């Protein structure tokens, strides 16, 4: 019950941006409460929020949207419903993200994100199995 | 918040990519306007790449947060202000 | 009967904790070996990694349960 | 508010043990330390020992043989102990909090310790 | 086997590269690049009536600000001094429940920030981070890599300036002088606020990353003694800032001092 | 370790006049450009109270008529308006080396 391939991409971009912004609100609110002085805790927390929420929002939005574009492309090419595409496109998104830097940086980032998607796909089987029965 | 998961992902994404593209064109133009007088070549690429990645997300994230806050304020009282 | 928001938030929290536990030992598989004991210790480093990965995945999974 | 109080053991016998308890209020003993300073009338002020912020202790060189300073964060107490007392140690004993730049701002009531028989 | 590849492969991507630059620096390549620049200025002039609409100007006033300096960018020295004098002209014109309940209690960072707020009633994390990003770190890093000791005389303490002078003495014995540039500085942030003494002196910790090139030139001939005009290398800097309670009326320093300077 | 000395052991001033106390050290108590010397005031029946810490900063709640300055080995404390309740015993205390020590003592009265 999902949207078609070219028009789910903007939905993925927006969802990832919202997730990044709200998580940045919670994270930097706690940090700005911790690091501010005694009498001006709330003003420092609000200044930290308005200074550092959109960076996390844009970062998670770009990562999610680029992964969704690669996932739609590899679903359009491989034309299967295997979970392996959720590995493969994620690996390519690692090779899309840390290109500036070095060869070792690209290799390490792509291998690490591929392992992360692999353990996500490994974990999700038990939730699909035992929650239903 | 009450959610409703509609007119929020589309509104944020369609202006986030819009602002990102506008910042991309503006940053490419401004990086091209400040080419070094000498020609080592690779350093021109590094200068324009630092310029474009500086200019891009600054014109993306502000528009994204603006549309997200507008949509949150709208959808908070969308059904609560019918009258 | 899908539209139960509390069920979705509970499922997202539980799934975020279960992936956070696995990502904690995923982070701690090589960092303790490469950096040795460290200034904190062997147990403290893996515990901090598990707690940090669990929190940073559970919070964003709780947000992503609704969206 | 911030307030320190002391016990009152006095008029002790010579070559006996002395124990003073300083109870703090308004702060925590794991984020502030305590100095212990006596003031004899014939030798002026002098410095006995400190309990730092980090939990370590320190004493003076001339009084290292019989000094003891311990802490308890749960009951917010600092215990001072001198094993031997002689006639030259009749004085007033104070415990003081040290804050930024090692400044003894908040001082206790101070106990009058007398040695006689 | 696989270890012999990196000698052979890396050259073969390079030999085809310069021919490609020979393709790019040709008359067709230069003509296409210059025509692309000319039609880029043509499109800029065509969409200038789009940009000059006042609703777009108002929404750009809402969006655009100085926070672009958050995302990178290097400041020239004349523009940095102009910004400093502009701001001067503007201003001068068993886990118990008590551990859970101690979240509102006073910490060591509260002590440090309370001390720096008592010294000056304008200090905050955002304002000092803005002043640190726009003036202090580019000045310190440019004077560090260009080998100018008069700028670093005011900022450093006794120990890192003595270490830097002993470092530069050998280069003075090496008959060479240091030239370089700073291309971009990003991630200027305050890591943690601690007290580093048994005397409880408050300190602040600053981290940043930058792109730099280090090379040494002969003072007589001018040829390269070390480094390369290529190989732009990335570095990180960690500094420890503190404040003197006196000499706060001294401008061009504002009472700040650097205790330790670590390059990684 | 660092034997201190206070110059005016007996001092008497009239009302509203400036009183100056001089404290001298054996060595320099300077560290990171800051001098660690503090000033204490003791009433005849009270525990001592902090006045000046780090030689240029006022204590909490201390009125502005108490000032301190000096560096190197010599420090001074100034009270430019003299009030009638400022009759006490004054000490200077260093805070650099581990054996902390206090000054001799200064008696201040009004003629
Ligand atoms: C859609 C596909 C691209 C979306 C954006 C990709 C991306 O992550 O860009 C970085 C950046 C994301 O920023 P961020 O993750 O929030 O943090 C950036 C850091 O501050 C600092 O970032 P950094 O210094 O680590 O460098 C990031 C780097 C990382 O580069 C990439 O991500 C490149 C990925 C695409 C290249 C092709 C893939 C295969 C080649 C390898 O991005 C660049 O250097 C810009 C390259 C983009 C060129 C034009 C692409 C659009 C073509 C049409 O995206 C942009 O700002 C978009 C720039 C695109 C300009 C063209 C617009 C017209």
């Amino acid at each position: 019950s999902r949207d078609p391939c070219p028009i789910v991409i903007l939905n993925d971009f927006g969802g990832a941006f919202a997730m990044g912004a709200i998580g940045g609100v919670v994270w930097h609110g706690i940090k700005g409460f911790r690091n501010s002085p005694l009498g001006e805790r709330g003003s420092g927390a609000m200044s930290a929020i308005k200074a550092r929420a959109p960076v996390l929002g844009g970062n998670f939005g770009v990562w999610g949207g680029l992964f969704s574009t690669f996932d739609c492309a590899v679903k359009a090419v491989r034309k299967r419903e295997d979970p392996w595409n959720a590995i493969i496109a994620g690996f390519f998104t690692g090779g899309a993200l840390a290109v500036r830097g070095g060869w070792r940086h690209t290799r390490n980032s792509s291998i690490t994100c591929a392992c992360l998607l692999g353990v996500i796909e490994g974990v999700g089987l038990m939730f699909q199995r035992y929650a239903a029965w | 918040s009450r959610g409703w998961t509609d007119d929020l992902c589309y509104g944020t994404g369609a202006v986030y990519l819009l602002g990102l593209g506008i910042g991309g064109f503006s940053g490419m133009m401004q990086g091209l306007q400040n080419i070094p007088p000498n020609s080592p070549g690779k350093l021109q690429l590094n200068t324009v790449l630092n310029h474009i990645t500086k200019r891009g997300p600054f014109l993306g994230n502000n528009a994204g947060i603006l549309a997200l806050s507008y949509n949150i304020i709208n959808s908070t009282i969308d059904a609560l202000r019918g009258k | 009967q899908q539209p139960s928001n509390w069920d979705k938030f509970k499922m997202g929290l539980m799934m975020g904790t279960t992936v956070g536990v696995c990502t904690g030992i995923l982070f701690g598989g090589f960092a303790i070996a490469t950096q040795g004991p460290g200034p904190d210790g062997v147990v403290r480093t893996l515990g901090k990694y598990i707690a940090g990965s669990a929190g940073t995945f559970g919070l964003f999974m709780s947000i992503g349960s609704i969206i | 508010q911030v307030q320190l109080k002391q016990s009152g053991p006095g008029l002790v016998q010579p070559s006996q043990s002395l124990s003073i308890t300083c109870t703090v209020s308004g702060f925590s003993l794991t984020t502030y330390g305590v100095h212990w300073v006596r003031q004899s009338p014939g030798k002026g002020l002098e410095w006995l020992g400190v309990m730092w912020r980090g939990g370590s202790t320190d004493f003076n060189a001339a009084f290292m043989s019989r000094l003891s300073i311990t802490k308890d964060n749960s009951k917010s107490q600092v215990f001072f102990k001198m094993n031997s007392l002689q006639a030259d140690d009749t004085a007033i004993y104070y415990c003081a909090r040290y804050g930024n730049y090692d400044a003894m701002d908040y001082w206790g009531q101070g106990t009058s310790v007398t040695v006689s028989s | 086997g696989s270890t012999i590849v990196g000698k052979t492969l890396k050259k073969t991507g390079e030999t085809m590269e310069h021919i490609a630059t020979k393709a790019w620096e040709s008359e067709l390549g230069k003509n296409t690049r210059k025509a692309a620049a000319a039609t880029a200025k043509k499109l800029d002039e065509s969409f200038e009536p789009v940009r000059q609409t006042k609703i777009y100007k108002e929404v750009s006033e809402v969006i655009d600000d100085g926070e672009s300096s958050r995302y990178g960018g290097f400041i020239t020295k004349e523009q940095r001094r102009l910004k400093r004098e502009r701001d001067l002209a503007s201003g001068k014109r068993r886990k118990i429940t008590n551990k859970v309940g101690g979240f509102f209690a006073e910490t060591e960072s509260s002590r440090v920030y309370s001390q720096f707020k008592l010294m000056d009633p304008t200090f905050s994390n955002e304002s000092f981070t803005r002043h640190l990003r726009e003036y202090i770190v580019p000045e310190i890093l440019e004077a560090y890599v260009k080998g100018d000791v008069k700028v670093l005389k005011k900022w450093f303490s006794e120990a890192p300036f003595n270490v830097y002078a002993a470092q530069q003495k050998i280069f003075k014995e090496q008959d060479v002088y240091a030239d370089g540039r700073i291309l971009d500085i990003r991630g200027v942030e305050i890591v943690s606020a601690k007290l580093l003494a048994p005397q409880d002196i408050p300190v602040l910790v600053v981290g940043c990353r930058a792109q730099e090139i280090n090379l040494y030139r002969k003072k007589k001939t001018g040829e390269i003694a070390a480094g390369d005009e290529a190989n732009i290398l990335m570095s990180s800097y960690a500094m420890v800032f503190t404040r003197d309670p006196e000499q706060i009326d001294d401008d061009e320093t504002e009472g700040w001092k650097i205790l330790e300077f670590v390059r990684g | 370790d660092i034997v201190l000395t206070q110059s005016p052991a007996s001092l008497a001033v009239s009302l509203g006049q400036r009183a100056t106390i001089s404290c001298r050290a054996s060595e320099s108590v300077d560290i990171y450009g800051i001098s660690f010397m503090n000033w204490f005031q003791q009433k005849p029946g009270q525990p001592p109270k902090l006045l000046i810490y780090a030689t240029s900063n006022q204590g909490s709640g201390v009125p502005a008529r108490f000032s301190g300055s000096g560096s190197g080995t010599d420090f001074s404390l100034n009270i430019h308006p003299m009030e009638e309740d400022d009759t006490a015993m004054y000490f200077c205390q260093q805070s650099k080396e581990v054996p902390r020590t206090f000054g001799g003592g200064t008696k201040l009265e009004i003629k």
